[PDB]
């Protein structure tokens, strides 16, 4: 409620970017603090590729330009090895055009974690269009950089690992471990992958595409009654397993005939500790999750967005309108049913689309939690509702509403489709917000006051 | 086996 | 201590808006020597102890008054918009707020009510043996239902997946063939209209005849994309103010909202229109639509659906069904042989079945149905929205009550069943003061 929703920062990136698509906080030192914002459209100066996407780093003190692009790859789609010579034809080898580069962007200490979620490439072999995505990891602040591609393995097409996706979500566990999910492995049942930024280092080798970080975890395939259950579109971490290595939280949005579950995996040796499962068919349970304590025990709790949600009106109408589950952590475990519910009052205004933890917003000894609405409001512009945590978990009614200040066009904002909070980057002692609105091209930011 | 668009 | 007078009514217009027991005195003398002005309203039968004549009385009560009531079809050629098959159609109901206002519905079900059936069927690879037995689907199911009607018209309609990555393979070979060199797979594609709404059967069998099967990767398809078509391009597939039946036929589960992400398809369904040439052209730029999307655009254009799925997916679509109003579920087999006993079965269950729905209210109105069925079976709550097994001819009631609280200016709702075009039009005038 302290929030300056009445003068935040906004900034902009090139038109139809999608800027703001992905957004967090970057901080390789206390001091020379910055905001980063992605932008799977941007075109970029790599030859022979439309529109890459882009990563941009955007310094605290705006004057006069803030925002300026990271350069993770310079180089264009590179080609086939086995073809340069052939008998007519240069075959590119990979297509990193249209690969939606940026649309994740994660950051731990000066560690920076970007992922392109629809580059395809070839194989060395038969011709295919494989979408294994791929992710840049950025390391000592960017005096080196390295490839990241999980999925392009041995394993093609649809039956393995072709249609994986990886980086389609990702996180940084608080040690700096890197977390992909990749939605689409064997048949779209989906898939975890995770390795430590020291393995993906110790195994780098770009002179050979396929590359097999050792000691990488990952989820394994199961029977085909498993397939089309996109495991790993979204990610969260936190700590379930009563130990000190915080554990991997993963949606799986169309898993038990579209009901949808949620599952968190030993952080460890990425095996299956928890299930929870939605209430209605196709609500997308799952569509985002989150972990952190609401009500000041020390015990991560969980968080689950169902932005398909339909409800039903008094006078009998229904209506799509999305909803949040909250789960608490005790000593003894995690009860299979949700602890409250939050449920969104705007018609398609898809509530629970995304979800942030904010730290403690006030200060009051519980931690806040921001829920966002992308197409919420009287204009269909979007909201995003911050609601306080409390002896009793999250609070019934929002503490605080922000919406966008600008007039609406005749496209949507998307404002409050990407958020990220709990970080204090001016320092004022209090936590701020980072909401984007990829729809206008803008992302904006709002501080924490006493 | 048969698995996505009847890919036995 | 009644609620009348612990609620100090400074004037008559108060002493209505509180409570509808309520009267205001208007008499002199009335008043004990020490008495507040928060006395003259109370309840009715105690002010007439308390000594005051009727005349000196003001209480306004609610009324009722229709202002159509077209009479239900009778025996003794008839357009589909003469034909009545509810009454009445507008009426005026003045609200006491604390009181309710009740009126009857009748509604009885026409006889030889015209038909209009829509076939929307996946092609996709899976579904190769199903369109071998589709040659004479046309003129069969057209002979079944001169049983049910003597006007009835068909058309057929196709489906696959998004033109898009990664729900089919980019390579320009299997852009070309989708399936292997064996088959003859024509190029994937969104939506078709193959055959608008039509009498001649006829047409329908040489039209199914010249498609070719075609294909994509995942296993569920994009049958939502074309259903939203279906429904919202009205006069592209020539929907009439009848029955109407989409029979919904496939072997395999449906993509919705949220999955066109996978390939950075963001922006939601828009719920209209979007044919060049009876193409789906969008469905590259606009997500799937939710189920709650479906559900309103299935409803305001008065579509009934049929899902003819195979027995491994009935789970799956029967769930769908509790979630759709007006659809049904059957067995289909896998030549799509029993497709015309499915829809004969289909049709006889969701047309002796009725369900009214009703427009918003403002806050304070509040509404409830009392349905009156054959045999005496008589619902309530939320089963007074709807009659089951009504057969043709056959009359059933709805007692509506209305009650208001709030005091708002001239409101207005319909109340329809679902599936038809004809509708009430309840209007709402408030008495928040006195005559
Ligand atoms: C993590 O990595 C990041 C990225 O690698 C790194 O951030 C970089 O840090 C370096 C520090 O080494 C920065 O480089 C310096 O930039 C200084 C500022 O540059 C801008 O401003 C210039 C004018 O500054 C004057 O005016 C301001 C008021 O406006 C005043 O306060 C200043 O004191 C000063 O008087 C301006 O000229 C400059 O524009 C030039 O440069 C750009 C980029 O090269 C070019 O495009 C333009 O055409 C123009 O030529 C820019 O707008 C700058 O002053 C400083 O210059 C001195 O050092 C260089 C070193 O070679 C000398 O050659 C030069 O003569 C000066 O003595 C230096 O260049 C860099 O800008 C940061 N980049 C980013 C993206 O943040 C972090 O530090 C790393 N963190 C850790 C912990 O390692
Ligand atoms: C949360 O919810 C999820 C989803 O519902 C649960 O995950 C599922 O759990 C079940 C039960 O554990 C899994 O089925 C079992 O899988 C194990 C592990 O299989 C692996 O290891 C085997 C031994 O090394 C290996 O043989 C397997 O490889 C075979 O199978 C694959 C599958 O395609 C095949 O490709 C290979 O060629 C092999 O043929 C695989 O690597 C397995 O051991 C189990 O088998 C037992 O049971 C079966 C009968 O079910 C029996 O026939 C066997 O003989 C054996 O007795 C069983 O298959 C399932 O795979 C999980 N699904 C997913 C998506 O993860 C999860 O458990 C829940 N968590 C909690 C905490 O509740
Ligand atoms: C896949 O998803 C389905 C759908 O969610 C899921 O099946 C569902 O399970 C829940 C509970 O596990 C069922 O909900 C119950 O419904 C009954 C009435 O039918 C109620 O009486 C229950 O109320 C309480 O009482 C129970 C004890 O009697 C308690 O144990 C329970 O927790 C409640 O507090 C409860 O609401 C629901 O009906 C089914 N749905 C269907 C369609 O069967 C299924 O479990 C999921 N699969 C997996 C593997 O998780
Ligand atoms: C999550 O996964 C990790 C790793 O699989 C689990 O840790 C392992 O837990 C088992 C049982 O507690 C430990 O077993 C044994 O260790 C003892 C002493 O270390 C030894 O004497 C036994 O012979 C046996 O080997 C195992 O050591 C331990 N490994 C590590 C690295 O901690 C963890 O328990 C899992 N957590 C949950 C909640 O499932
Ligand atoms: C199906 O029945 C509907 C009505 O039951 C027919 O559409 C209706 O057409 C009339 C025009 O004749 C529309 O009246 C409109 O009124 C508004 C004001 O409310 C005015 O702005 C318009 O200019 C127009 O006069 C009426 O709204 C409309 N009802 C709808 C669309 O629900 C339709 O023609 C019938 N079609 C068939 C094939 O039978
Ligand atoms: C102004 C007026 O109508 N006053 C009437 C009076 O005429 C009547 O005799 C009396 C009896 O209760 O009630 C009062
Ligand atoms: C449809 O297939 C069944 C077997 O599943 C067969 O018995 C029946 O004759 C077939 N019908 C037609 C019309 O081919
Ligand atoms: C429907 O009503 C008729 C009376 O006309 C009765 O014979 C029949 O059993 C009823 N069917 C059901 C399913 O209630
Ligand atoms: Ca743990
Ligand atoms: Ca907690
Ligand atoms: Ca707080
Ligand atoms: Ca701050
Ligand atoms: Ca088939
Ligand atoms: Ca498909
Ligand atoms: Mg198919």
């Amino acid at each position: 409620f302290n929030l300056d929703a009445e003068a935040p920062a906004v900034l902009s990136g090139p038109p139809g970017s999608f800027f703001g698509f992905s957004v967090e906080f970057y901080r390789p030192g206390t001091d020379g603090v910055s905001v980063l914002v992605g932008a799977p459209k941007a075109n970029t100066s790599q030859p022979g590729v439309l529109q890459g996407g882009a990563v941009y780093l955007c310094p605290w003190g705006a004057s006069p330009t803030q925002c300026t692009p990271i350069e993770f790859d310079s180089k264009g789609s590179r080609l086939l090895e086995s073809s340069l010579s052939s008998s007519e034809g240069e075959e590119p080898v990979e297509y990193k055009s249209l690969q939606w580069f940026g649309a994740t962007v994660r950051a731990h200490g000066s560690s920076i974690l970007a992922c392109a979620p629809l580059y395809s490439w070839r194989t060395e072999k038969e011709p295919l269009s494989d979408p294994v995505g791929t992710c840049y990891l950025s390391t000592d602040n960017f005096t080196r950089i390295l490839e990241y591609a999980p999925c392009r393995s041995d394993f093609s097409w649809a039956a393995g690992q072709g249609y994986c996706q990886g980086g389609f979500s990702a996180e940084f566990t608080k040690t700096g471990r890197v977390v992909l999910g990749g939605p689409g492995s064997y048949f779209w049942q989906g898939q975890i992958l995770s390795a430590t930024q020291e393995q993906i280092a110790e195994s780098y080798y770009p002179e050979y595409l396929i590359n097999l970080v050792q000691g990488q975890l990952q989820t394994r395939q199961a029977s085909s009654i498993y397939d089309d259950s996109y495991l790993g579109y979204s990610v969260a971490v936190g700590e379930f397993s009563g130990d000190d290595t915080e554990d991997f939280v993963a949606g799986v949005p169309k898993g038990n005939l579209t009901y949808g579950y949620v599952t968190i995996l030993n952080g460890s040796d990425i095996r299956s500790l928890y299930n929870f499962s939605g209430e209605q068919m196709a609500s997308y349970f799952g569509y985002a999750v989150a972990a952190t304590d609401v009500n000041g025990d020390g015990l991560d709790d969980l968080l689950v967005g169902a932005p398909l949600l339909m409800d039903r009106t008094p006078d009998g109408r229904p209506q799509e309108v999305g909803r949040v589950y909250v789960y608490l952590q005790h000593p003894a475990g995690i009860e299979p049913t949700p602890t409250l519910t939050l449920t969104g009052h705007d018609e398609f205004g898809r509530f629970g689309s995304s979800l942030t933890p904010l730290g403690d917003l006030d200060q009051d000894g519980y931690n806040d939690v921001a829920i966002g609405a992308p197409f919420g409001g009287e204009t269909q512009q979007g909201v995003v509702f911050v609601f306080p945590g409390g002896p009793g978990g999250l609070g019934s009614k929002p503490s605080q509403v922000l919406q966008p200040l600008w007039a609406a066009s005749h496209t949507p904002d998307f404002f409050g489709s990407a958020l990220r909070g709990g970080r204090d980057l001016d320092g004022n002692g209090y936590p701020d917000l980072i909401v984007g609105s990829f729809g206008v091209d803008k992302a904006v930011v709002y501080r924490g006051r006493p | 086996a048969c698995r996505g668009d009847g890919w036995c | 201590e009644n609620r009348c007078l612990k609620a100090n009514a400074k004037s008559c217009g108060e002493c209505i808006q509180a409570g509808p027991n309520c009267g205001w005195c208007t008499n002199s003398t009335f008043l004990q020597e020490g008495m507040p002005t928060s006395a003259r309203c109370d309840d009715l039968e105690a002010l007439k102890k308390k000594g005051c004549p009727p005349d000196d009385i003001e209480n306004p009560r609610g009324s009722k008054d229709i202002k159509k009531n077209k009479n239900v079809t009778n025996r003794s050629k008839l357009k589909p918009e003469d034909i009545t098959q509810i009454q009445p159609q507008q009426l005026v109901l003045r609200l006491r707020s604390g009181e309710p206002q009740t009126f009857t519905l009748k509604f009885k079900r026409a006889e030889d009510y015209p038909i209009d059936l829509y076939y929307l069927m996946d092609l996709s690879y899976s579904m190769k043996d199903d369109l071998e037995n589709v040659k004479s689907l046309g003129t069969d199911l057209m002979n079944e239902m001169r049983r049910i009607t003597s006007d009835f018209r068909i058309g057929f309609g196709s489906f696959v997946e998004k033109t898009v990555m990664p729900y089919i393979s980019t390579t320009p070979a299997k852009l070309r063939n989708p399936c292997t060199s064996e088959q003859n797979c024509t190029t994937p594609f969104s939506y078709k209209n193959v055959l608008s709404l039509t009498n001649k059967g006829e047409v329908f069998n040489e039209l199914v005849g010249k498609q070719r099967i075609s294909g994509n990767l995942d296993s569920p398809e994009g049958g939502f994309d074309a259903i939203m078509q279906v429904a919202v391009c009205g006069s592209l597939i020539g929907w009439r103010n009848v029955t109407r039946l989409l029979v919904f036929s496939t072997d395999a589960g449906f993509h919705f909202a949220g999955d066109g992400k996978l390939g950075g398809i963001v922006l939601p369904n828009d719920g209209q229109c979007h044919l060049e040439n009876n193409m789906y052209t969008m469905s590259h730029y606009y997500d799937y639509p939710s189920i709650a999307h479906l559900v309103q655009k299935l409803s305001e254009n008065n579509i009934q659906t049929i899902f003819a799925v195979t027995e491994e997916f009935q789970p799956v679509y029967k769930e769908l069904k509790n979630l759709i109003p007006k659809s049904a579920v059957g067995t289909l087999s896998a030549n799509s042989s029993n497709v015309i006993q499915l829809i004969i079965d289909a049709y006889n269950s969701l047309s002796s079945e009725v369900i009214l729905e009703n427009g918003k209210l403002s806050e304070g109105v509040t509404i409830s149905y009392k349905s009156y069925c054959k045999n005496g079976v008589n619902g309530t709550g939320e089963n007074g929205r709807k009659c089951s097994n009504i057969s043709i001819g056959d009359e059933v009631q709805f007692e509506i009550s209305i009650t208001s609280n709030k005091c708002p200016d001239s409101d207005s709702f319909k109340i329809r069943p679902l599936g038809f075009t004809e509708e009430v039009e309840v209007i709402l005038q408030y008495i928040c003061e006195c005559e």
